[PDB]
Protein backbone atom coordinates (compact mmCIF):
# COMPACT_ATOMS: atom_id res chain seq x y z
CA UNK A 1 0.00 0.00 0.00
CA UNK A 2 0.84 3.73 0.02
CA UNK A 3 -0.41 6.50 2.28
CA UNK A 4 -1.18 10.13 1.59
CA UNK A 5 -0.02 12.78 4.01
CA UNK A 6 -2.76 14.24 6.23
CA UNK A 7 -3.66 17.91 6.25
CA UNK A 8 -3.97 19.80 9.53
CA UNK A 9 -4.79 23.41 10.38
CA UNK A 10 -6.03 25.50 13.29
CA UNK A 11 -8.73 28.12 13.47
CA UNK A 12 -9.41 30.83 16.08
CA UNK A 13 -13.11 30.51 17.02
CA UNK A 14 -13.03 28.14 19.93
CA UNK A 15 -15.91 29.43 22.04
CA UNK A 16 -18.27 29.21 19.07
CA UNK A 17 -17.01 25.75 18.06
CA UNK A 18 -17.50 24.46 21.58
CA UNK A 19 -20.99 25.96 21.85
CA UNK A 20 -22.03 24.34 18.55
CA UNK A 21 -20.53 20.98 19.63
CA UNK A 22 -22.21 21.24 23.01
CA UNK A 23 -25.62 21.25 21.29
CA UNK A 24 -24.97 17.52 21.14
CA UNK A 25 -24.00 15.67 24.35
CA UNK A 26 -22.44 12.58 22.73
CA UNK A 27 -19.83 14.84 21.12
CA UNK A 28 -18.22 15.70 24.48
CA UNK A 29 -15.69 13.31 26.01
CA UNK A 30 -14.09 13.42 29.45
CA UNK A 31 -10.59 11.98 29.34
CA UNK A 32 -9.57 10.84 32.81
CA UNK A 33 -6.25 11.70 34.39
CA UNK A 34 -3.58 9.32 33.10
CA UNK A 35 -5.96 7.82 30.54
CA UNK A 36 -6.30 7.46 26.80
CA UNK A 37 -9.56 7.49 24.88
CA UNK A 38 -9.58 5.96 21.40
CA UNK A 39 -12.32 7.07 18.99
CA UNK A 40 -12.97 4.47 16.27
CA UNK A 41 -14.20 6.06 13.03
CA UNK A 42 -14.94 3.56 10.26
CA UNK A 43 -14.52 4.68 6.68
CA UNK A 44 -17.81 5.55 5.05
CA UNK A 45 -18.68 3.75 1.84
CA UNK A 46 -20.01 7.01 0.38
CA UNK A 47 -16.77 8.87 1.04
CA UNK A 48 -13.08 9.08 0.24
CA UNK A 49 -11.98 11.33 3.14
CA UNK A 50 -11.97 11.65 6.88
CA UNK A 51 -12.34 15.05 8.43
CA UNK A 52 -11.87 15.81 12.12
CA UNK A 53 -12.19 18.82 14.41
CA UNK A 54 -11.54 19.03 18.15
CA UNK A 55 -10.83 21.27 21.13
CA UNK A 56 -10.37 21.19 24.89
CA UNK A 57 -10.95 23.26 28.01
CA UNK A 58 -8.11 25.00 29.81
CA UNK A 59 -5.32 22.48 29.09
CA UNK A 60 -3.65 20.71 26.20
CA UNK A 61 -4.03 17.07 25.26
CA UNK A 62 -2.08 14.63 23.13
CA UNK A 63 -3.73 13.95 19.77
CA UNK A 64 -2.84 11.47 17.06
CA UNK A 65 -4.30 9.26 14.37
CA UNK A 66 -3.90 5.70 13.20
CA UNK A 67 -5.52 3.62 10.48
CA UNK A 68 -6.65 0.03 11.14
CA UNK A 69 -6.97 -2.16 8.05
CA UNK A 70 -10.12 -4.27 7.68
CA UNK A 71 -3.59 -8.95 15.06
CA UNK A 72 -4.50 -6.09 12.63
CA UNK A 73 -2.35 -3.68 10.60
CA UNK A 74 -1.82 -0.10 11.72
CA UNK A 75 -0.47 2.90 9.86
CA UNK A 76 0.44 6.15 11.54
CA UNK A 77 -1.46 9.00 9.91
CA UNK A 78 -0.79 11.63 12.56
CA UNK A 79 1.79 11.15 15.28
CA UNK A 80 0.60 11.53 18.85
CA UNK A 81 1.80 14.92 20.12
CA UNK A 82 0.51 17.41 22.68
CA UNK A 83 -1.56 20.11 20.97
CA UNK A 84 -2.62 23.44 22.40
CA UNK A 85 -6.24 22.85 21.49
CA UNK A 86 -7.40 24.66 24.61
CA UNK A 87 -6.30 27.88 22.85
CA UNK A 88 -7.31 27.10 19.20
CA UNK A 89 -9.57 24.66 17.34
CA UNK A 90 -7.48 21.87 15.81
CA UNK A 91 -8.65 20.16 12.67
CA UNK A 92 -7.64 18.04 9.74
CA UNK A 93 -8.27 15.74 6.83
CA UNK A 94 -6.89 12.52 5.39
CA UNK A 95 -7.69 10.69 2.19
CA UNK A 96 -8.87 7.13 2.78
CA UNK A 97 -6.00 4.71 2.09
CA UNK A 98 -8.70 2.05 1.82
CA UNK A 99 -11.45 0.20 3.69
CA UNK A 100 -10.80 0.23 7.42
CA UNK A 101 -11.21 2.08 10.69
CA UNK A 102 -9.57 5.30 11.82
CA UNK A 103 -8.27 5.54 15.36
CA UNK A 104 -8.32 8.98 16.94
CA UNK A 105 -6.14 8.95 20.03
CA UNK A 106 -6.91 11.51 22.66
CA UNK A 107 -4.00 10.93 24.97
CA UNK A 108 -3.97 12.26 28.56
CA UNK A 109 -1.54 9.64 29.93
CA UNK A 110 1.09 12.25 30.99
CA UNK A 111 -1.41 14.14 33.14
CA UNK A 112 -1.34 13.17 36.80
CA UNK A 113 -3.99 15.45 38.28
CA UNK A 114 -6.06 16.89 35.41
CA UNK A 115 -8.98 15.41 33.52
CA UNK A 116 -9.51 16.76 30.01
CA UNK A 117 -12.74 17.87 28.39
CA UNK A 118 -12.69 17.05 24.71
CA UNK A 119 -15.07 18.52 22.15
CA UNK A 120 -14.87 16.78 18.77
CA UNK A 121 -16.47 16.15 15.38
CA UNK A 122 -15.61 13.62 12.71
CA UNK A 123 -16.87 13.79 9.13
CA UNK A 124 -16.62 12.06 5.77
CA UNK A 125 -16.64 13.66 2.28
CA UNK A 126 -15.90 12.96 -1.39
CA UNK B 1 -8.20 2.19 27.85
CA UNK B 2 -11.71 3.39 26.91
CA UNK B 3 -12.84 2.95 23.29
CA UNK B 4 -15.67 4.89 21.58
CA UNK B 5 -17.31 4.19 18.22
CA UNK B 6 -18.34 7.21 16.18
CA UNK B 7 -20.11 7.22 12.86
CA UNK B 8 -18.83 10.11 10.74
CA UNK B 9 -21.32 12.60 9.31
CA UNK B 10 -21.42 13.93 5.75
CA UNK B 11 -19.42 17.15 5.56
CA UNK B 12 -21.67 20.04 4.47
CA UNK B 13 -21.06 23.39 2.82
CA UNK B 14 -22.09 25.03 6.10
CA UNK B 15 -19.67 22.95 8.20
CA UNK B 16 -16.84 23.60 5.75
CA UNK B 17 -17.45 27.36 5.93
CA UNK B 18 -16.71 27.65 9.63
CA UNK B 19 -13.74 25.27 9.45
CA UNK B 20 -12.12 27.38 6.80
CA UNK B 21 -12.79 30.74 8.40
CA UNK B 22 -9.44 32.28 9.41
CA UNK B 23 -7.67 28.92 8.98
CA UNK B 24 -3.96 28.72 9.76
CA UNK B 25 -1.93 25.65 8.77
CA UNK B 26 -0.02 23.17 11.00
CA UNK B 27 2.78 20.61 10.56
CA UNK B 28 3.89 17.60 12.59
O1 LIG C 1 5.19 4.40 9.67
C1 LIG C 1 5.96 3.33 10.21
C2 LIG C 1 4.99 2.29 10.72
O2 LIG C 1 5.73 1.17 11.29
C3 LIG C 1 4.78 0.08 11.80
O3 LIG C 1 5.46 -0.83 12.45
C4 LIG C 1 3.75 0.72 12.77
O4 LIG C 1 2.66 -0.20 12.83
C5 LIG C 1 3.20 2.06 12.42
O5 LIG C 1 2.86 2.72 13.69
C6 LIG C 1 4.09 2.96 11.69
O6 LIG C 1 3.26 3.86 10.88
Amino acid sequence: PVIAAPSMWTRPQIRDFKEKIRQDSDSVITVGRGEVVTVRVPTHEEGSYLFWEFATDNYDIGFGVYFEWTKPVLDEIVPVYRRDCHEEVYAGSHQYPGRGVYLLKFDNSYSLWRSKSVYYRVYYTR
Amino acid sequence: GLTIEAEPTELSYQDALEMLAESKPVST
